[PDB]
RNA sequence: AGUGAACCAGUACCGUGAGGGAAAGGUGAAAAGCACCCCGGAAGGGGAGUGAAAUAGAUCCUGAAACCGUGUGCCUACAACAAGUCAAAGCUCGUUAAUGAGUGAUGGCGUGCCUUUUGUAGAAUGAACCGGCGAGUUACGAUUGCAUGCGAGGUUAAGUCG
RNA sequence: AUCCGGGAGUCAGACUGCGAGUGAUAAGAUCCGUAGUCGAAAGGGAAACAGCCCAGACCACCAGCUAAGGUCCCAAAAUAU
RNA sequence: GGUGUAGUGGUAGGAGAGCGUUCUAAGGGCGUUGAAGGUCGAUCGUGAGGACGGCUGGAGCGCUUAGAAGUGAGAAUGCCG
């Protein structure tokens, strides 16, 4: 293996998902959270159980 | 490692403004005005590709009616006559004949008149 | 696997049979990728910081009132959207290093040296001796064996005159036989190892 | 001298010496083509035949395979935060006419 | 951006006071930083000179947009226009050469963008315009999918040499 | 279709047939059941018109046949029998 | 690779695959016979986008493969000019 031709194994690395970056990606404008409510707030949600 | 937002936005915006050449006033000079106007033009052009094909059919039909009433027929009787004889000319070629080759149009109108004479 | 032997100038002074568990074992290519990536992320010094809202030297007072002024409600002169304010989610001091399990370290070492051997890219030599540290004689030696690429020079021990002579040549790297890494062997085109150092490497990779 | 032919899914008016654009044909440039279906042979006297004129063909030579100019089809729904954009260029072939049926 | 502060900054400025607190980097390799003349009270300008370059002349590297002007090819004083889009005569040009470019009388069709809503052209909400900045990150745990090494086994932590 | 597992969003609906209650067998009223469209659906008809009638847009054409609704002129097709 | 058949409106939301910015490594390159940046053009691709040519400009910058992120702006009665 030469340092100018590296290749990881297939299926081993994936990219990432970035929310709030435009409409056509699928997750712009509220970033998967739906409309209003306690679960749409930063730090929103109820404790486990 | 910090990423300045240097020259990407100006390229995109200048691509949008170039599509707005010829518009009125602040609609070819300001980016927001041009953005909205260009979106509306896209909508209009898609709509009008489909409406074009209707306009020319009405134009041909009215010219054919005009020509046929000179040969003793109307549009609907002449179309029926041509179908009962197995003739398959477009309304486009029919109108083109009606304006250029009146003798060809009369040959055809006589065939139609004989077909529905039965 | 047998490699040919040379002297500081000469010819084919026979051959040298090396281990088959170390120098002839069919390399594994993803293990080498993992080793290279781990080692490169292991050299970072992650010394980077920025100031959030509460570290910027600034104000605790509400700048105007909450209503009436025909304004927009503001909370401090140092908010993320104000010019000169604090940064939301910047770089923090971090580590960047991790460890792979012990059998795959050893598998990557074996695999990279065995790849070097499987293409006649390792060159064995009886000895490298020098009465003074002279760069010019090392370059002559290097051309004596017709070596025209990037080369890793693996030496034994307190062979200090040779390491001095081989420094400073811009195609040459020098390492001792107790200190070879995976990144040293992959980057060079060839390895020039002495007979003594070869047995010493076979003693530690076992 | 006139002839009307069915090509593509449409009809065209034809003449010796003139060049015509048409849907893509499956014939390489420089080779010859025969348009079998003739609808009307005008000119001096017209031959107005039930669907086709018996035994008349039209001969030509392909000159060039090309592409039309580009169309953009863009679609959005006001206030519903969504749009989709697509381009399209259309193939054609150019044909020269020689020897309307004789 | 990075310290509030790359520059005479805890300064100017604000407050009785405790205290709050900025803006502002770049001629050229070398000042060779325009002797002399002309218009003008001066400012400023035009020659002539320096210099590889002055449209590098001190408001001095590059020099975008809003915004303000000057010149021209085409249109416009019987016309109700979300300003375009499709059809189209006349005039004027001649390109990354191909089913060419600018303008356009006249005809059909057509109630901005965003947010929140059962529902919006909305007489519901936001934006004067242009430029810059401005929002799911990391540490440590828990779980699932993928991938690699070993396999009835797997794996080391702190620490020592480096 | 069922079974195991990863990730959600929704818990303000509206009108139009039909069948009931409250109301005065009033309401573009209110509350249930059942079917559709709108929501999240462009295109033709109904002058203009979320929800009615027809019909579900991958794209190109200056080709053809029909749906609901229409054929004196605006405005395409019969001044039809 | 051929050929048939079937499909391809879409808000909340799930799944896939890519475009562009800055920096690191390795390799192969360009540059006062003029880099980046700026301006104009009638050019190419299914989209984000990619080239080539003129003018301006005066010292640095692409491409391939892998890695890491302060990685994309039209709206907050946003902040500064």
């Amino acid at each position: 293996m030469k340092l100018h031709e590296l290749k990881p194994a297939e299926g081993s690395r994936q990219v990432r998902n970035r929310v709030g970056r435009g409409t056509s990606s699928g997750n712009g404008k509220t970033a998967g959270r739906g409309q209003k409510g306690q679960k749409a707030r930063s730090g929103g949600g109820v404790r486990l159980g | 490692a910090r990423v300045k937002g240097g020259t990407v936005t100006r390229k995109r915006r200048k691509k949008v403004l170039k599509l707005a050449k010829g518009y009125y006033g602040s609609k070819h000079t300001l980016f927001k005005s041009a953005k909205e106007q260009v979106m509306n033009s896209y909508y209009y052009a898609f709509r009008d590709r489909r409406q074009k094909k209707r306009d020319f059919r009405k134009l041909w039909i009215a010219r054919i009616n005009a020509a046929a009433r000179m040969n003793g027929l109307s549009y609907s009787k002449l179309m029926h006559g041509l179908k009962l004889a197995e003739i398959d000319i477009n309304r486009k070629m029919l109108a083109d004949l009606a304006v250029n080759d009146a003798a060809a149009f009369t040959a055809l109108a006589e065939q139609a008149k004989d077909a529905l004479s039965k | 696997p047998n490699v040919a032997l040379f002297k500081q100038d000469g010819t084919q002074n026979g051959e040298i049979t090396l281990n088959e568990e170390i120098f002839g074992i069919e390399p594994n290519e993803s293990v080498v990728y993992d080793a290279i990536i781990m080692q490169r992320a292991s050299l970072r010094q992650g010394t980077h910081a920025v100031k959030n809202r509460s570290a910027v030297r600034g104000g605790g007072r509400k700048p105007w009132r909450q209503k009436g002024t025909g304004r927009a409600r503001q909370g401090s002169i140092r908010s993320p959207q104000w010019r000169g304010g604090g940064v939301v989610f910047g770089p923090t001091p971090r580590s960047y290093s991790y460890k792979l399990p012990k059998k795959v370290r050893r598998l990557a070492m074996k695999s990279v040296l065995s790849d070097k051997v499987a293409e006649n890219n390792l060159v064995a030599v009886e000895g490298l001796s020098f009465d003074a540290p002279k760069t010019k004689e090392f370059k002559q030696v290097l051309a004596n064996l017709s070596i025209d690429t990037k080369v890793l020079v693996v030496l034994e021990n307190g062979n200090d005159f040779a390491a001095l002579s081989a420094r400073n040549l811009p195609n040459v790297s020098v390492v001792t036989s107790d200190n070879v890494s995976v990144l040293d062997v992959v980057s060079a085109n060839k390895v020039l190892a002495t007979q003594t150092a070869l047995t010493q490497i076979e003693e530690v990779l076992a | 001298m006139y002839a009307i032919i069915k090509t593509g899914g449409k009809q065209v008016k034809v003449e010796v010496g003139q060049a015509i654009y048409v849907e893509k044909l499956n014939v390489e440039a420089g080779e010859k083509v025969v348009f079998d279906e003739v609808i009307l042979v005008g000119g001096e006297s017209t031959k107005v035949g039930a669907p086709t004129v018996a035994g008349a063909t039209v001969e030509g030579t392909v000159e060039k395979h090309g592409k039309q100019k580009k169309v953009v089809t863009f679609q959005y729904k006001p206030k519903k935060h969504s749009h989709r954009k697509q381009g399209h260029r259309q193939p054609y072939t150019k044909v020269m006419i020689e020897a309307i049926n004789a």
